[PDB]
């Protein structure tokens, strides 16, 4: 029979770096009923975004 | 000035939108 024992120390020095691009994209709606004593307006809206 | 405060109420008949980021 036998028996060991072991200690072991270890130091990991470790780097990294990144880089990232990103196109976004993007179309809005929208529609709008107003309404008020003698005024009623209506009003319709689209939005283009780009990123 | 009668013309005038008729624009005045019919700028008041609506809203001055809103400030929305989309960053």
């Amino acid at each position: 029979q036998s028996t060991q024992n072991t200690d072991s120390q270890t130091r990991t020095i470790s780097k990294n770096t990144s880089t990232s691009r990103t196109h976004t994209s993007e179309v809005h709606g929208n529609a709008e009923v107003h309404a008020s004593f003698f005024d009623i307006g209506g009003s319709v809206s689209a939005g283009f975004s780009n990123s | 000035t009668q013309e005038e405060h008729l624009k005045e109420i019919m700028k008041h008949i609506v809203k001055i939108e809103v400030k929305g980021e989309e960053a």
